[PDB]
Parts: structure tokens; C-alpha cells; sequence
């Protein structure tokens, strides 16, 4: 099997500005035509992946002239002139060249944005929720930048550990930002025996770290 | 106009087995389809190939042995049999043409996806909880999507009809072994009221669809 080594596998890049990944193979990629077998592969946040260049250095239909490949035998380039919002997703290399198929391992592109602070929300778990044992508390970061952040559970000033996780969303294909939740759950009995329950959020963004709070028996 | 629709995913126990049927429209019987996997947060991987010259079949290590494809030109139909499923298969399947080159001109179509899960554990369906917004305390609001398996469930608002500023998470597996996510939405402060938010959750491996409203 032919291995397909793909570097970097992150690359922040700021929007106006080249970008470049390499794919390098263990065994030459050209037949005995002049065809070297090379595909390049985007694939975008929630979306099947997409064909960029194909037999190394060929646009496919409708890539812009902003893309480009180069190379031969068992080093390729892929070029982008000026990157710009849409591009964030992950890019691959996969040989056509001898079976079995292989793609790279990935190059994630980070698009490089200025520093935007979240906007943080607190929400209370609904009555119908506290009916069955459970009580789950959320916390919303909305569109920031870097991904960076730090999220913390405190309850009565009493900083948690082990009872919350976090989930991100990928980086936004127009205002290229990342969203955060983050879900504290506790049992109906623990959590009826405390009364302030607060995230508080630290970021670059943020010159102190942002609390949200509020007080259970309240609507 | 070129489409690929795959079918055939859900739950399936390990050493089970599972029939993945990927299905075409427009311009199939000549070209070349692969199937590439993808694990939930890992990279892209070729699992096997059928050429249109009847059957010349080509299969990636991790898979040969195990997985049948196959073609029925008959119904215009891509299948992949998937016998001795593991763990590792769990993946997100895709059909795919890989490169066709005609004329002077490269295309390319891909399907949407169907998800294959490898597990012993049941199906369950999600109980959905409202995130009212409030203040005192821009304005947000969501659903709670709690304790279902297998993925995935899929979240619109008010019938797919909002879609600005709207956040579905990535589903999170919790230590109960369910997954849960929330959908949210950020809208503007004033418009109290202006608006009503509903978010319909579909689980389809439960046969489960929940509109909840929500208010303050």
C-alpha cells in the first residue's frame, strides 16, 4: 500500500494571504503515461468532500484560479493564492495510482480572523427536566475568536469538576468564528440543595473573565 | 442533474451486518464508484472500488474479507455488504464517483452520507427540554436534545424556516452512554415576543419527532 503523508496538519492562515500543504507518497505516483495520479479533496464543515485538483496539477470544473497544484512523482503541492472565508475544512491528497486508494491524514485550515469576545448566556434547566431527576444548566458562548477559552462551573462560588462538557462547533464558513456549550448536570437532589449557579468564561477577548449567573426559584 | 442518495444506515451489533444501498440519478453503469468512510471527528478513508467493465473490484486491508461491493445496473443501484461489522467500522459512509475525467472538464459527486454504527447498545429516543431566554440574569434560546443513542438527530426551527444565527452542537457522548446536544439560536434583544421559536427533533433510529415551543 502506498502511504500518503500530508504536512502540516494545521494551518492558520489570515484571509488575503498564501497558503500551502505538501503531500508526499512512498512510491512514485506516475504511470507510464505522463499522468501522475494525485487527487486534492475539501471538505467542509458539514458537507461532503470536494474534488480541487485532479492528476496533480488540473483544476476541476468550477475551482477558482486561486487554486492550484503542482508536482510530480512522490511530492506535490497544493497552492492557494489569497485564501478567503469559505476555504475552512480540511484538505486531503488520495492516490488513484495502484490499488488500494489512500488519502492523506488531513490538513485542517484555520482561517485567521480578528479577535472577537463571546457573547456568554446562562440557562436554567426547565421544570419538566427537574421532574425526572436530572437538572441540566447551559452555558452559551456565541461566535468568538481564537477557539481558546476557558469555562468554568461555580455553584455558590464553588468551583466544579468531573460534572460538565463542552462542545464546539466548527469554524464558520462567513464570519470564520467558533460557538461553545457547555452543560452542567446534577441530579434533582443536588441540585435543589444550592442556590447560585454561575459559568464564568475567560478569553483573550474578555479584559476579566465574564460571569453569567442566577439564582434557582426564579422563572 | 447528478444525485446520490445513500441508504441503508443505522445500530448494528459487533460481528453483525449491515446492506448500504447508494442509489444515483442522471449521469451511472459507466463509471467507476468507490466508498469512502469517515469516523466521527477522523479523516477520510477509501474502503472499496467496482469498475463499470462488470465487476474488476478493488478493496482497502482494513476491509477486505469482510465487505462485498457490488452493482445492480438493473436498478441503478451502488450496494455494499458489510459482514463481520467491528467497532471501528463506525463511520459515516459515502458513495462517490472519485474523479471523472470527460471532455477536457473534471467532475466530481458525492453523496450525502449514511451513518453506520457498531454497538451492542440499545435504541433509545431523546427527551427534549426548552432553553427559554430571560434577562436580568442580543438574547439566546434553544432546545436540550438528552439521552438517545444511536446518532443522529436532526434540529430545525420553526419547520426550517429560521436558519440566521441558529447553533447546532456537535452531540456529546454523556457517562450514561446517550448522547446529547442542544440547538440554539441567538436573536435580537428587542424582538420579545416579535417571534415564536419552535425546534423540531427528529431521531429517526427511535422513529421519535418531538416540536417543542419554546417561550419564556
Amino acid at each position: 500500500d502506498i502511504v500518503m503523508t500530508q504536512s502540516p496538519l494545521s494551518l492558520p492562515v489570515t484571509p488575503g494571504e498564501p497558503a500551502s500543504i505538501s503531500c508526499r507518497s512512498s512510491q512514485s505516483l506516475l504511470h507510464s503515461n505522463g499522468y501522475n495520479y494525485l487527487d486534492w479533496y475539501l471538505q467542509k464543515p458539514g458537507q461532503s468532500p470536494q474534488l480541487l485538483i485532479y492528476l496533480g496539477s488540473n483544476r476541476a470544473s468550477g475551482v477558482p484560479d486561486r487554486f492550484s497544484g503542482s508536482g510530480s512523482g512522490t511530492d506535490f503541492t497544493l497552492k492557494i493564492s489569497r485564501v478567503e472565508a469559505e476555504d475552512v475544512g480540511v484538505y486531503y491528497c488520495m492516490q488513484a495510482l495502484q490499488t488500494p486508494y489512500t488519502f492523506g491524514q488531513g490538513t485542517k485550515l484555520e482561517i485567521k480572523r480578528t479577535v472577537a469576545a463571546p457573547s456568554v448566556f446562562i440557562f436554567p434547566p426547565s421544570d419538566e427536566q427537574l421532574k425526572s431527576g436530572t437538572a441540566s444548566v447551559v452555558c452559551l458562548l456565541n461566535n468568538f475568536y481564537p477557539r481558546e477559552a476557558k469555562v468554568q462551573w461555580k455553584v455558590d462560588n464553588a468551583l466544579q469538576s468531573g460534572n460538565s462538557q463542552e462542545s464546539v462547533t466548527e469554524q464558520d464558513s462567513k464570519d470564520s468564528t467558533y460557538s461553545l456549550s457547555s452543560t452542567l448536570t446534577l441530579s434533582k437532589a443536588d441540585y435543589e440543595k444550592h442556590k447560585v449557579y454561575a459559568c464564568e468564561v475567560t478569553h483573550q477577548g474578555l479584559s476579566s473573565p465574564v460571569t453569567k449567573s442566577f439564582n434557582r426559584g426564579e422563572c | 442533474e447528478v444525485q446520490l442518495l445513500e441508504s441503508g444506515g443505522g445500530l448494528v451489533q459487533p460481528g453483525g451486518s449491515l446492506r448500504l444501498s447508494c442509489a444515483a440519478s442522471g449521469f451511472f453503469s459507466s463509471y467507476a464508484m468507490s466508498w469512502v468512510r469517515q469516523a466521527p471527528g477522523k479523516g477520510l478513508e477509501w474502503v472499496s472500488v467496482i469498475y463499470s467493465g462488470g465487476s474488476s473490484t478493488y478493496y482497502a486491508d482494513s476491509v477486505k474479507g469482510r465487505f462485498t461491493i457490488s452493482r445492480d445496473n438493473s436498478k441503478n443501484t451502488l450496494y455494499l455488504q458489510m459482514n463481520s461489522l467491528r467497532a471501528e467500522d463506525t463511520a459515516v459512509y459515502y458513495c462517490t464517483t472519485l474523479l471523472i475525467l470527460e471532455s477536457d472538464v473534471g467532475v466530481d459527486y458525492w453523496g450525502q452520507g449514511t451513518l453506520v454504527t457498531v454497538s451492542s447498545a440499545s435504541t433509545k429516543g431523546p427527551s427534549v427540554f426548552p432553553l427559554a431566554p430571560s434577562s436580568k440574569s442580543t438574547a439566546a434560546l434553544g432546545c436540550l436534545v438528552k439521552d438517545y443513542f444511536p446518532e443522529p438527530v436532526t434540529v430545525s426551527w420553526n419547520s426550517g424556516a429560521l436558519t440566521s444565527g441558529v447553533h447546532t452542537f456537535p452531540a456529546v457522548l454523556q457517562s450514561s452512554g446517550l448522547y446529547s446536544l442542544s440547538s440554539v439560536v441567538t436573536v435580537p434583544s428587542s424582538s420579545l415576543g416579535t417571534q415564536t421559536y419552535i425546534c423540531n427533533v427528529n431521531h429517526k433510529p427511535s422513529n421519535t419527532k418531538v416540536d417543542k415551543k419554546v417561550e419564556p
